[PDB]
RNA sequence: GAAUGCCGGCAUGAGUAACGAUAAAGAGGGUGAGAAUCCCUCUCGCCGUAAGCCCAAGGGUUCCUACGCAAUGGUCGUCAGCGUAGGGUUAGGCGGGACCUAAGGUGAAGCCGAAAGGCGUAGCCGAAGGGCAGCCGGUUAAUAUUCCGGCCCUUCCCGCAGGUGCGAUGGGGGGACGCUCUAGGCUAGGGGGACCGGAGCCAUGGACGAGCCCGGCCAGAAGCGCAGGGUGGGAGGUAGGCAAAUCCGCCUCCCAACAAGCUCUGCGUGGUGGGGAAGCCCGUACGGGUGACAACCCCCCGAAGCCAGGGAGCCAAGAAAAGCCUCUAAGCACAACCUGCGGGAACCCGUACCGCAAACCGACACAGGUGGGCGGGUGCAAGAGCACUCAGGCGCGCGGGAGAACCCUCGCCAAGGAACUCUGCAAGUUGGCCCCGUAACUUCGGGAGAAGGGGUGCUCCCUGGGGUGAUGAGCCCCGGGGAGCCGCAGUGAACAGGCUCUGGCGACUGUUUACCAAAAACACAGCUCUCUGCGAACUCGUAAGAGGAGGUAUAGGGAGCGACGCU
RNA sequence: GAGCUAGCCCUGGCCAGGGUGAAGCUGGGGUGAGACCCAGUGGAGGCCCGAACCGGUGGGGGAUGCAAACCCCUCGGAUGA
RNA sequence: UGGUUCGUGGAGCCAUGGGGGAAUCUGGGCGGACCACCGCCUAAGGCUAAGUACUCCGGGUGACCGAUAGCGCACCAGUAC
């Protein structure tokens, strides 16, 4: 996983 | 040290088939050259050696539970004898 | 003359190619004297130290003659004029009666079959090399040495020259391509004539690719970058700079004189 | 996709070999550390001839 | 007793989701304690510029075989890529090394750095690049350009025979090179054949027929023959190629200007050697026998491959070093070198098997990723596209039933055609080729496939060009004209633009946030400003040093603007 | 640690088949000589259609997936930066 | 400038990079700026056991652990992974 996605929705 | 080069003969349905021809085939020392392999089978059997073919045979990874290892690496030479000659000690 | 194209493609409508009519039937070069392996690489031992270099056609170096005082007195016949990938100018292949073959950088007006030679002797003619002294004041000249016996270093770019202005004991005053006024030692060799291929400035590259062919990688604006990268990086939707314009390394790039003041060279210079 | 491991025997040898490690103080210390540790393998085993 | 505590163990959801591509299975017979799953036969489906063959990388026993099923296999398992054991990898000619040099690495001299260390011409190392001598068959269960058979080469070393001043890591030559397009002659490959050779076959209404079906080569020294590549021969003078040269280079007189002649390849032919179908009969897990005394011929298409260092054009102007030829110097010319012929000598490592994948990179028998070569036939204008199909390989390691909702994927629809919706998003229309026919505007190129249309199958007749053949038959390519036939429909299936008008931004092809942003952002040619005279400015490094640049103001660094037009 | 990724260096390889038809050549015309115009030839291009190949536009599926970036339809380039 | 408890402090002494630059016993450094007096020493050359630190290794002991402890490992462990 490690994210890395930014908090979008 | 010429009986140091040749170790033992190779016994197998394939090594024998080289007995119809003059191709006696032995296990040899891994570090031995075709040229000293000739000079060896000549003096130990008093035979004219005409062709030397050598090949490495890699060791087998065998295991005996928990303990896994590899067998010794060997070398083959299959040596060709000048027409008419024979190595009696292999003729079994 | 400059070759021009029709707009059968965009970028072919502005594009423009040198005239090669002075390139005598000799397109591939001369072994022996030249070429050398030329060593493409945009940077020093390790890191890039001049940005945006690379790509572009493979080249062979033509090892040209920049000190003509070896063959003092020995004349040579100009055998050919050929394309030189590693300079703006063209080069003359000349045959010395000596047998030896050199390339000279090819001056305007040089014709094949012509006679040329170097030395104090030397008729003042286009192609000939002389120490600066014996050359008549006011004649235009090129491939001028800076200090004697150190090789041609001034005026070798296409269509450049310097003009001899006057003398001063051991020095003759030069007016260099830039317009500078220089005292250059009398004993310095320089060859009479201008450089030629003077239509070099008139060429229009015409498209991006052409730039790349010459090994010129895309140059990106400081404005395009970020504060980490450049003084001009950020901020929001476009920006006018917000400081006096600078290089990436912080020095100002409009006006800041950069020649060091205390150069001993100073007492030999008289202009801009 | 293309992952990060693209085996090359020459690369592995030129890069992590006994002779590379031996070449610099940085590397020599690596052998020292691995020896003191009692590592069975000081450097990676790159095979083939 | 708690710290989303730590280690371990066992629950819950739960017999629930799932069992990894929707390429597809059915049956008979075996074997077995036990078969949807293993072996065999028959039938069916799928790939076929592959889902088929051959390498390279990587993997390292997975190869073959015998005996086996606890686990690994998403089910089973008598099977296996799994377990136990044994067997298997043969080279002077393939590749790599006792050859060469590239980037780069190292590095004697030398320079630098508190130390560790950093640079550094020579040299060395460094490779799918240069150099280099094996082709075709046959055998094993498993290896073969390695073993065997035939045919043909390469080096050394020692001999004899004869030629010559021989002779260096040194001089010169050569090696030696780009992109695009290309000519001539060949080969690979392919089509056809009334001709040659074959077991057989007349089915179901008809056919004993120039009938159906299958196959009609490969390698091959010398010598030829045909293509084509290389190359002027003399004599003088010489101050240059860092010593010396007869060599090369530069002059000057002769003869050639031609490939005439020397050589060098490729291809045919070649002494000879080898291969040799369908079908049928056998027992395999497969191979064998026969068909054979097999025949082994004639046309046609034809390369991106060969002759190769071919030719033409263009600008961005296209490695090195050695082998090889030659020149000489020290030396030595009873040496040595060259030609020929003989005998002798010819090492080291790799070779199994997977190799677009169940054996490599992705924790997996993972719908992903992975470089080079071959990739047949028919038809569609062509083609590596598309549909089917040779050879070859598969039905994707859970099945059996059922015929709800709902989801996925797909087909069709009355009448209306965007009323849907943030938006015609999606889906449809259009679609290939040939031929009419095309506007504003325009930098004169374009806009153009503008738009909008017509033609498209099959039969017969007449007829015009080539190409290969001799100026012809055939065989192969383009055409033209006229009658006629059938269907709802003729690129009858598959592959194949919806179009136009008008604004904004950006000139344009391009580039970008691997993993939510491909844009009007970046870049771009071009314009301007500024710095910089060369130990340049600028940049990296404490320094030495290096880039800039083996460049020199038409040059190089920095900045902005971003074709062009008017400014 | 640059076996992923970015750039550059050295050395190799790859890009089916179709279109469009620049310069330049040759002939003709024109002129005092030209410019220029007609064909014919020619085969240019960060040219066009379109496989391989390199991509990742839009939509759908996928979301304890086949997959820690996949698949289907569609789409950009494809002799050049 | 560093060292000393000494951070410029009245800042000595001891080291030193830079500049200037002596003397041989009536010569020189020091006793915390400096001077005088009184005293301590004899720089610009070097070697020197022991007493001290440590525990890879051998031995002894333990109001130290007793297999989630005790070293990471009591077991073929710096292994498998
Ligand atoms: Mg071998
Ligand atoms: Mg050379
Ligand atoms: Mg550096
Ligand atoms: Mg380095
Ligand atoms: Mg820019
Ligand atoms: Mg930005
Ligand atoms: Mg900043
Ligand atoms: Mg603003
Ligand atoms: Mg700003
Ligand atoms: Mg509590
Ligand atoms: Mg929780
Ligand atoms: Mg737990
Ligand atoms: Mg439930
Ligand atoms: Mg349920
Ligand atoms: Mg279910
Ligand atoms: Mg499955
Ligand atoms: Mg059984
Ligand atoms: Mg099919
Ligand atoms: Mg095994
Ligand atoms: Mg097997
Ligand atoms: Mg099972
Ligand atoms: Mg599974
Ligand atoms: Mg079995
Ligand atoms: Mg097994
Ligand atoms: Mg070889
Ligand atoms: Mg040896
Ligand atoms: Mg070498
Ligand atoms: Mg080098
Ligand atoms: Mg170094
Ligand atoms: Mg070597
Ligand atoms: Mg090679
Ligand atoms: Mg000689
Ligand atoms: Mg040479
Ligand atoms: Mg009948
Ligand atoms: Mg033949
Ligand atoms: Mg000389
Ligand atoms: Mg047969
Ligand atoms: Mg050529
Ligand atoms: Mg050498
Ligand atoms: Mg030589
Ligand atoms: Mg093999
Ligand atoms: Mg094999
Ligand atoms: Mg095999
Ligand atoms: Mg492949
Ligand atoms: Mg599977
Ligand atoms: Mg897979
Ligand atoms: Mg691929
Ligand atoms: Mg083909
Ligand atoms: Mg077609
Ligand atoms: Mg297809
Ligand atoms: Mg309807
Ligand atoms: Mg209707
Ligand atoms: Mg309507
Ligand atoms: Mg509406
Ligand atoms: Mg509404
Ligand atoms: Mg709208
Ligand atoms: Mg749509
Ligand atoms: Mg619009
Ligand atoms: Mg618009
Ligand atoms: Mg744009
Ligand atoms: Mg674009
Ligand atoms: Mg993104
Ligand atoms: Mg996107
Ligand atoms: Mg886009
Ligand atoms: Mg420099
Ligand atoms: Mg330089
Ligand atoms: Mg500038
Ligand atoms: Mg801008
Ligand atoms: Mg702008
Ligand atoms: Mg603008
Ligand atoms: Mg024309
Ligand atoms: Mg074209
Ligand atoms: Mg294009
Ligand atoms: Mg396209
Ligand atoms: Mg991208
Ligand atoms: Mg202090
Ligand atoms: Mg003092
Ligand atoms: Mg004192
Ligand atoms: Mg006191
Ligand atoms: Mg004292
Ligand atoms: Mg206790
Ligand atoms: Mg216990
Ligand atoms: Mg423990
Ligand atoms: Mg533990």
């Amino acid at each position: 996983x490690g994210g890395p996605k930014k908090k979008k929705k | 040290t010429a009986y140091d080069v040749i170790l033992a003969p190779v016994l197998s349905e394939k090594a024998y088939a080289g007995f119809a021809e003059g191709k006696y085939t032995f296990w040899v020392h891994p570090k031995a050259t075709k040229t000293e392999i000739k000079n060896a089978v000549e003096t130990a059997f008093k035979v004219k050696v005409v062709k030397v073919n050598t090949l490495h045979v890699r060791g087998k990874k065998k295991r005996l539970g928990r303990y896994l290892g590899k067998r010794p690496d060997r070398k083959k030479a299959i040596v060709q004898v000048a027409p008419g000659q024979k190595i009696e000690a292999l003729e079994g | 003359a400059v070759k021009k194209f029709k707009p059968y493609t965009p970028s072919r409508r502005f594009m423009t190619v040198a005239d090669f009519s002075e390139i005598t039937k000799t397109e591939p070069e001369k072994s022996l004297v030249k070429p050398l392996k030329k060593t493409g690489g945009r940077n020093n031992q390790g890191r890039i130290t001049v940005r945006f270099r690379g790509g572009g056609h493979k080249r062979l170096y033509r090892i040209i003659d920049f000190k003509r005082w070896d063959k003092v007195g020995i004349p040579a016949k100009v055998a050919a004029i050929e394309y030189d990938p590693n300079r703006s100018a063209r080069i003359a292949l000349l045959h010395y009666v000596d047998g030896e073959k050199r390339y000279i950088i090819a001056p305007d007006g040089l014709q094949v079959g012509q006679q040329v030679v170097a030395g104090p002797d030397a008729p003042i003619q286009v192609g000939n090399a002389l120490p600066l002294r014996f050359i008549p004041v006011g004649t235009v000249v090129h491939a001028v040495e800076l200090e004697p016996k150190k090789g041609a270093k001034l005026a070798r770019a296409a269509g450049t020259s310097a003009q001899i202005q006057g003398r001063e004991g051991d020095y003759v005053i030069l007016r260099l391509p830039s317009g500078e006024l220089r005292k250059v030692h009398g004993e310095c060799y320089a060859t009479v004539g201008a450089v030629g291929n003077a239509d070099h400035k008139n060429i229009v590259l015409g498209k991006a690719g052409r730039s790349r062919w010459l090994g010129r990688r895309p140059h990106v604006r400081g404005a395009a970058m970020n504060p980490v990268d450049h003084p001009h990086g950020g901020g929001e939707g476009r920006a006018p700079r917000g400081r006096p314009p600078a290089s990436p390394w912080g020095w100002q790039t409009k006006g800041l004189k950069t020649r060091k003041r205390r150069k001993p060279s100073s007492r030999f210079i008289i202009a801009r | 996709m293309k992952r990060t491991w693209q085996p090359n025997r020459r690369k592995r040898a030129k890069t992590h070999g006994f002779r590379a490690r031996m070449r610099t103080p940085g590397g020599r210390k690596v052998l020292k550390r691995r020896r003191q540790k009692g590592r069975w393998r000081l450097t990676p085993a790159v095979r083939k001839r």
